[PDB]
């Protein structure tokens, strides 16, 4: 059917865009045996700020640092600067964008397939994202639900631009029918 | 089955597979100047049935779906080869690992029990210790039921032999490494020694045989004939 | 100690001890002796060691195959994939634009 | 005795409040251990400081060897040890982006 | 061209064999079961 | 590739480190040595085993 698939995509994008946010913003990504402040103890290892949990001092944050090959360099500096999570999220931003101005400008539908194009592009450099940031951990443990909503935010990209190309191959059939 | 690969490469298997998907579809049925049988169900199939090394049915005919394919089927003979290879080395090679190799090891995890004998220096040690590491074993051991403490020794070899892995005996050095060396050879020692004591030759409150005994002790340390005799 | 780059690996070969010495006929020694089974009993010595060797110390204490061994070919994988969308979106373009304006 | 830290240190600490007795720590002048010198049988070291009245007690990290229980006292010991192998760290190997 | 009982055996023998097929499923329920004996097949000629 | 593969992967699993001290005796990758002149010398000197 038609009407509901505007609405569906919007809500994907809205979905995809915040879980994306939050899970770059918040900490729970890697549960590890690490240290607190500067023993060992349970940590919130995230993106950016390694906090201590059931110690003596537990919430208690500092933020990770990333260094001490040129391709150890290199995968310490795109780790570092969580480059890949932060374009998936102005990709999706981008991708939202392009969602909402659709429903003006309405003639010209390029900017539905816009939208597709990004949140496609969202969803592989989430992957990236994903692959560089388990490859810096790797040079017991667990995983929290940052990196899960992570996860989830990549998968619904991938619907949602399913989704708009679809609708995108539908207005241009009405146009040629 | 899966443990060839670690969960890390499984997942990251299961987003590339949805990955290429999208891309296939997207790049065979966007433009209007096309209109592939590859929608998004047949590109979710190609791209299966390419990772499974089964048959095409369909394959991209233009060049931007050509590079998609080729790029998952390099991806794909890769994993499946390391898989079948890291399962060949799995199953050549069988690499037991012990559980526990240190005190604070058996103190940080639950899993597996342990005590001392019922009475004995061993329980004291634990019964009146300051550190860190004893004092949580203490701290277990005191409330564990059923009672980790056994009779004799002969009883301790026994239960732990009993248990597939779940008791960890705690017991003197030597005795440990006697009992090791013995028929059926079930049993082994891990860690270092939690506390350092000695044995020697005791003597009457005074005499004259203590003082060249001492001499002799030690020159037997010396010499070699104490580490040979062991 | 830093920068933490040696094992010690197997266990001891031989055995020997530390002690504290003192005078052949000095009243010391009986004294000093019992201090120090008294404090190997009550466990200071332990503690002492530790204190030294690891308090102070400039340090803390699978087989399956892992993302880092095969991380390139997901690298080629997705660069592949973005290769192939720029380049539909280039064919895509030359088309619109091929059309007799 | 401020002036100094150290295992010993402690060690010497304890013993004294459990004998109870003031005492003022010196290095050897030296800088070796023990050794009777097989011409002259001299005893360098803190055995020398042991054995020519100009010491009272070592608290320092001294063996307990025969050539030298002779002519001094020995506690029980304070530290069991041992030769022992050092060998690099494993240094687990990262593999190559394009292994 | 159809998956009767026949072209169904031969579809699953070939599938074993890793030797390609002349004919796959197209239902959602037809593509179940060849995924899943995909799957199997690879696993179990791996080891 | 693929039996390359796992004849890397089946050596690099049954590579055994060094654990105890009769497996410096039967090796000759690693070079092993002590102190110039002490105790330790001695006691491998003296040694009858
Ligand atoms: C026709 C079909 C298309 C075919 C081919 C398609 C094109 C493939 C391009 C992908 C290149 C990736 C790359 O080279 O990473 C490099 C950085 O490695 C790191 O340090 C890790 C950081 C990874 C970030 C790169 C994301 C790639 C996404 C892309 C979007 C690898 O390191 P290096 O410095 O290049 O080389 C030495 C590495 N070595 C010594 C460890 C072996
Ligand atoms: C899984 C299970 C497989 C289930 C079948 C796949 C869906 C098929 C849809 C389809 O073919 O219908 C039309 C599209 O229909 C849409 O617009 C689909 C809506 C988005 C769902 C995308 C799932 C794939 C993304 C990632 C999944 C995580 C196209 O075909 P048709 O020619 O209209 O008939
Ligand atoms: O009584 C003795 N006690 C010793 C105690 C120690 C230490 F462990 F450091 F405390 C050492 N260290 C070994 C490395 O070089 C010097 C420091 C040497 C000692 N030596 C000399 P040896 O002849 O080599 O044994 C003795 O004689
Ligand atoms: C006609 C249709 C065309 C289809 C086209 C798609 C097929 C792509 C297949 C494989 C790419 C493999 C890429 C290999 C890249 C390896 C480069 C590399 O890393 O070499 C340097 C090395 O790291 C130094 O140590
Ligand atoms: C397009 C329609 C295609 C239809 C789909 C065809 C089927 C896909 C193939 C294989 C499924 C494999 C399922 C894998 C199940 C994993 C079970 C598992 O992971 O459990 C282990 C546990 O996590 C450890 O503690
Ligand atoms: C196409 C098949 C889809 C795959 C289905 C996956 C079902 C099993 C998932 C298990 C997840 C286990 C969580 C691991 C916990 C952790 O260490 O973070
Ligand atoms: C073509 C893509 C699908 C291929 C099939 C992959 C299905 C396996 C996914 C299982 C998830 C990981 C859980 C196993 C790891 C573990 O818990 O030890
Ligand atoms: C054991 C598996 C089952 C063997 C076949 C059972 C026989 C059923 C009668 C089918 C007659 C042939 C029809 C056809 O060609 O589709």
């Amino acid at each position: 059917d038609r009407g509901v698939q505007m609405l569906l995509t919007t809500v994907g994008a809205f979905a995809a865009f915040s879980l994306m946010t939050i899970a770059v913003g918040t900490d729970y990504w890697l549960y590890s045996r690490g240290v607190c402040k500067t023993e060992e103890v349970m940590t919130h290892s995230g993106l950016w700020r390694t906090c201590c949990l059931e110690g003596n001092f537990k919430g208690l944050c500092k933020q990770i640092d990333h260094f001490p090959d040129t391709a150890e360099y290199f995968l310490r500096a795109v780790r570092a600067s969580s480059i890949f999570p932060i374009l998936s999220v102005i990709l999706l931003f981008m991708g939202g964008l392009c969602i909402a101005a659709s429903e003006f400008y309405k003639t010209r539908h390029n900017i539905i397939l816009s939208a597709g194009i990004f949140f496609v592009s969202a969803g592989l450099s989430n992957i990236i994202g994903i692959i560089v940031y388990i490859s810096a951990n790797a040079g017991s443990y667990s995983y929290g639900w940052s990196f899960y909503f992570g996860a989830l935010s990549f998968i619904i990209a991938e619907m949602v631009g399913v989704l708009a190309v679809h609708m995108f191959i539908d207005r241009h059939k009405q146009l040629r029918a | 089955f899966l443990d060839p690969l670690a969960y890390e490469i499984w997942m990251c298997i299961v987003f590339a597979y949805i990955g290429v998907s999208v891309v296939l579809f997207l790049v065979s049925r966007f433009s209007p100047y096309e209109w592939n049988e590859f929608g998004i169900f047949n590109s979710l199939w190609f791209s299966l049935g390419a990772f499974m090394r089964q048959g095409c049915d369909i394959s991209p005919r233009s060049l931007s779906g050509r590079i998609v394919g080729g790029v998952w089927w390099f991806f794909t003979l890769i994993i499946i080869s390391s898989y079948t290879a890291n399962l060949a080395a799995f199953l050549t090679v069988e690499r037991m690992v012990s559980p526990i190799e240190s005190a604070e090891d058996l103190s940080k995890q639950t899993e597996i029990a342990y005590g001392t004998l019922d009475s004995g220096s061993t329980k004291e040690f634990f019964r009146r210790s300051k550190i860190a590491v004893f004092d949580k074993m203490w701290t277990y051991m005191r409330s564990a039921e059923p009672s980790v403490f056994v009779r004799t020794t002969a009883e301790g070899v026994a239960r732990v032999r009993k248990s597939k892995g779940k008791y960890a005996y705690l017991l003197e050095s030597t005795m440990n490494e006697y009992i090791e060396q013995r028929k059926p050879c079930d049993t082994m020692k891990v860690g270092g020694n939690l506390d350092s004591k000695g044995y020697g030759i005791a003597t009457p409150k005074g005499s004259s045989l203590g003082t060249p005994v001492n001499l002799a002790v030690l020159k037997l340390s010396e010499q070699g004939v104490l580490d040979k005799l062991k | 100690r830093k920068p933490c780059d040696t094992m010690k690996v197997g266990g001891n070969l031989d055995s020997k001890g530390y002690g504290i010495a003192t005078p052949k006929g000095s009243s010391l020694g009986t004294p000093v002796n019992l201090a120090v089974l008294k404090l190997s009993e009550q466990g200071v010595l332990d503690k002492l060691k530790n204190k030294w060797w690891y308090d102070k110390g400039e340090c803390g204490a699978t087989s399956a195959l892992s993302l880092s061994n095969v991380a390139g070919v997901f690298y080629i994988l997705v660069g592949g994939l973005g290769l192939a969308m720029l380049v539909a979106l280039i064919e895509f373009c030359y088309k619109s634009r091929a059309e007799a304006k | 005795n401020e002036r100094y830290e150290g295992y010993c240190v402690d060690l010497a600490a304890e013993i004294a409040k459990h004998c109870g007795f003031k005492y003022k720590l010196t290095i050897v002048g030296d800088g070796k251990y023990g050794a009777r010198d097989a011409d002259t049988k001299i005893w360098n070291g803190m055995v020398g400081e042991l054995v020519y009245g100009k010491a009272d007690i070592a608290i320092a990290p001294l063996t307990i060897t025969l050539v030298r229980e002779e002519v001094i006292d020995f506690s029980k010991p304070f530290m069991s040890l041992g030769i022992s192998i050092m060998i690099k760290k494993p240094q687990k190997s990262k593999p190559g982006v394009f292994s």
